[PDB]
This record gives C-alpha cells, structure tokens and sequence, in this order.
RNA sequence: CGCAGAUAUCAGGAGGAACACCGGUGGCGAAGGCGGGUCUCUGGGCAGUAACUGACGCUGAGGAGCGAAAGCGUGGGGAGCGAACAGGAUUAGAUACCCUGGUAGUCCACGCCGUAAACGGUGGGUACUAGGUGUGGGUUUCCUUCCUUGGGAUCCGUGCCGUAGCUA
C-alpha cells in the first residue's frame, strides 16, 4: 500500500495524558483494513508562527500511516470534521 | 599558504567558495521537510523572504524542494511569515 | 496505470513466447489496454486534452501495426482481431 | 485621562502625511495632519509640512501626558525620517522603530498606467 | 467623500479574484500556453542496457481534432479593476490622454465562434560541414580526499562570439 506523513494540530485545552488515544480512535478504521504499520510521535505545546482562533501554540503529531488513498482521504475527512483540530496535512512519503 | 585557485600542490579540492557552493547535498542538512525548521530557516533572509540560487549555490532541484518545504512550513505555522 | 504485472499478463497471454516484447501482437495488446484505461479516464475527465493527444498518437501507432501485420499475413491479422475481440 | 507611554502611527504618502498617536492597544488620543496644519493642495507633501504636523501632534501628546512613544511608519514617505527626527526633538523618546508597510502577496489587481 | 461624526486607528466577522520573495536569456509542452499548497487520475520527454520485432519509416491534398484575449447563450457570484456612461479640469473647441464615480465584462460550471505581430516574421524530416563560450538534465574514467561549477569523454536541450560558405 502507500505511505504518508499525516500532521495534525490540536488545541492546548487537551492534555498529553489523552493525546495518543484520540488519534487511535480514528486510526482503528485504517488498522482494520490493511494491517497498517504505524509509527507515531507526539510533541505539542509548541509556539506557532501566527494565531489560529486565538491560539499561540498547538499540539503537533506525526502519524506515519502505511495504507491506501481512499482510507487516508477518509481519515482526513474525519479529522477535519472533528471540532478540535486547528489544522492537518497529508504528505506522501513516496516519490510524489 | 596558497591561492584560491591554481594550487597544484594538492588534489583538485572538494571546496566551496564565493561563486561555487552546493550547500544542501554536500553537508549541513539532515532531511528535507517542513518539520525541521532549523535547517530551513538558514536559507531565508532576516525578514522571512527566501534566498536566491545565485547567492546560495544550490541547483534548481534543491532550491525548489527547499522552497516547497518552507512554504508548507508557513502553512503549518512552524515558521513565520510576516504579518501584524 | 500500466504496471509491470499487467505487462506480464499481456506478454504471457498474447505474447508469442514469454520473452517477446517488440512483436506486433504484444505491442497492440498493451496499447489496447492502455487505450481502454485512458478512455475510461476520459469518461470522467472531459477536458484532459493533453491526454487525448497521447490517445490519438497511440491509436495511430496501433493502426500502423495492424496494417503491417495485414501486409505480412492476413491469417494472423484476423486471428489477432478475433482474439482481442476488436473489429478492425 | 492620561497615559505615559504609547505608539505613533505615521502614514506618509505622495499627496499628504498624517501622524497620529495611540495607546499600544489601538485607541487614539490626538492626531494631526498636513492639510490641517493649514497647507493646501500639493503644498503638503514636502517634508517641512510633515515637520509641522508631527510637531503639533507630539505637543498634543505632551499635553495629554505622553513621554515615550513607539513608531509604526506606513507608506511612501517624503518625510518619514523627517517626521521621526522632529518627533524625537519635540519631547518624545523613540522606543521602537519599524517599517510596517502593507504589501500584498500578489493579491488584488492594481490600476492601469498613467501618462 | 465628510462636517448626521469621515479619513486615521484597533479587535472580530463577511466576502470573491491573484498568489510577493522561490522566479531568471530559467524548466515542461506539438502549439497556444503553464507557477499558493496537499491528494488523486493521466500524458509525453531524456539517459543507461541496448534483451526484443525486423524497414513497419518521412510527408500529407482533402478531412477530423486542438487553439490567446475579446465577444455569444443558461445559471450563480461580483471585492478590486473597468470599456460604455456621468461630472470636474486643461483646451481654439477636447465626444481623448488627467481626476472623481461606475454598468456589462473579467470569475466557476457547461455548450459556441475559430480569429492575433497565433513572430524564431525562418514548414517538416535525415545526414556531412572550424571552435570557443556560459547554463540545464542523466551517464562515467582520471588527481581521487574520493564529501567536489574538480577536470576529462559521450547523449539530449539551451543562449552569446565566431571562420569557411551564403546573402541586395
């Protein structure tokens, strides 16, 4: 299947104690499609370049999914419709 | 010890100079993403604009992936653009 | 798009032997695959003129090959047409 | 009321120059302009007119209780640095200096060419 | 336009086109022409091996298809710009350049027309025919640290100088 580098930014009102599973709740839908080996990092509370909705910092995270395009676009649809994300983005790890 | 050019004492050296420089590929650079702000911001001006190849030294391949990652970084706000 | 395994399929079925690549039969089969795939692309993307030009070119070379094959032997020409289901 | 420190917005263009004071929050206290000093027409782009405008606005600021002032300069200014020097003479401490000039990232269309 | 509280300034919100630096004798495309970013679908191009088929090639009357901007039709949308139009102003008079306002139109979808300084003003294709010169792409031996506009040699694409030769 295809690899990606899904970036996500969330509000600081959440907490590190609860960051990781919030992603997992979404990611399970991919996990039950392709045995999708994931390699996830969490680093937040980082100052931004410019305020989004009166926020100085955000919660960064990098979810290296190895899955299919339908599934990643569906995941993006879910992530954006969620009420907490400030932003998100999906770069392809392969040549394009 | 020697001139900047015409130094037949040594091998034709692997040196970078005022006209010539190949700054990403050669050294000082780990991996080319928007996520690594520190390697990227070195290739900018003081005020947030972007440098030129004829001053830096890069090839268009390298300069354009640089610009790409810079611009993605500006959209994820890792790196500043200029605004009030 | 045309993957190496699709190429393996075509070169195994219509390819004379498991190695030939330049033969008219194999080349026509690959081009016909490519052309039906691209036609289905155009069903949706109606304005991809840069792709329709490539289509016309590949069709040109395909008719060239069919015509060469007919010059050589009409038997193999028509048997190829019959096997691919094509009309011309 | 009264305020000890503020900023000063200095809009300098081809046909006029208006220099106002403000708190750092954006609320203005007293402003002055080149046509308001008395000049008229095209007389009010020369930097002497900006000296005069900045002078009156700074003395109003003193009358309100301002001592230290930032500066935010905006536009093509015949008398930018003229105005700044006259401000710094007429009873003010120039804290911070900036070139805040609104540039668009190739946005809306500009008008045509003149002749 | 204001004096009914403008311009200026500051927070928020609405909005719809164009993407500063990267960006240039610079890349892609047959040509027109193409640059905010990410994804998806697709196309041609160059190089290396040159395994493979064995002259299938070149052109092309007609014909079909593509084709800037303006203009046409139906719907939506319209911030800025702006023909027409209105007013001020210079003027011999100014239906014009200047200023202030501003409609269609420019914008998206889908059907049209089929024109341009659509210009390298050089139709296409193949080969021979001094070099020097930057610059882009991929191979590769030599000084090799072997990290390099290293240099050499080959392939393609690109701009300047220059003999023969050609030209009014």
């Amino acid at each position: 299947m295809r690899p990606y580098e899904i970036m996500v930014i969330l509000d600081p009102t959440l907490d590190e104690r609860t960051v990781a599973p919030s992603l997992e709740t979404f990611l399970n839908v991919i996990r039950k499609d392709g045995g999708t080996v994931d390699k996830v990092d969490i680093w937040g509370r980082r100052r931004l370049a410019y305020e989004i909705a009166k926020h100085a910092e955000g919660i960064y995270a990098v979810i290296d999914v190895k899955a299919e395009p339908a599934t990643v676009s569906e995941l993006d649809r879910q992530l954006n419709l969620n009420e907490s994300v400030l932003r998100t983005k999906v770069l392809r790890t392969d040549k394009h | 010890m020697m001139a900047v050019k015409k130094s037949r004492k040594r091998t034709a050296a692997t040196e970078l100079k005022k006209p010539r420089r190949n700054q990403l590929e050669a050294l000082g650079v780990t991996t080319i993403d928007y996520k690594d702000v520190a390697v990227l911001r070195t290739f900018l001006s003081e005020r947030g604009k972007i440098r030129s190849r004829h001053v830096t030294g890069l090839t268009p391949q390298q300069q354009r992936q640089v610009a790409t990652a810079i611009k993605n970084a500006r959209e994820m706000a890792l790196l500043p653009m200029a605004g009030p | 798009a045309l993957t190496a395994e699709q190429k393996k399929e075509i070169l195994g079925q219509y390819g004379l032997h498991d190695t030939d690549t330049g033969s008219p039969e194999a080349q026509v089969a690959l081009l016909t695959k490519r052309i039906q795939d691209l036609t289905e692309h155009l069903k949706v993307h109606k304005h991809d003129h840069h792709s329709r030009r490539g289509l016309l070119l590949l069709v040109g070379r395909r008719r060239r090959l069919l015509k060469y094959v007919a010059q050589v032997d009409v038997a193999r020409y028509r048997s190829l047409i019959e096997r691919l289901g094509l009309r011309r | 009321k009264n305020v000890p420190h503020g900023a000063a917005h200095i809009k300098s263009t081809f046909n006029n120059t208006i220099v106002s004071i403000t708190d750092p929050q954006g609320n203005v206290i007293a402003w002055a302009s080149s046509g308001h000093v008395g000049f008229k027409g095209s007389r009010k782009s020369t930097p002497f007119a900006a000296q005069l405008a900045a002078e009156n606005a700074a003395r109003k600021a003193q009358e309100h209780g301002v001592k230290k002032v930032d500066v935010f300069v905006k536009g093509p200014g015949s008398g930018r640095e003229t105005a700044i020097r006259s401000l710094q003479a007429a009873g003010l401490e120039v804290g911070t200096i900036s070139d805040v000039t609104p540039q668009p990232h190739n946005g809306c269309r500009p008008p045509k060419r003149r002749r």
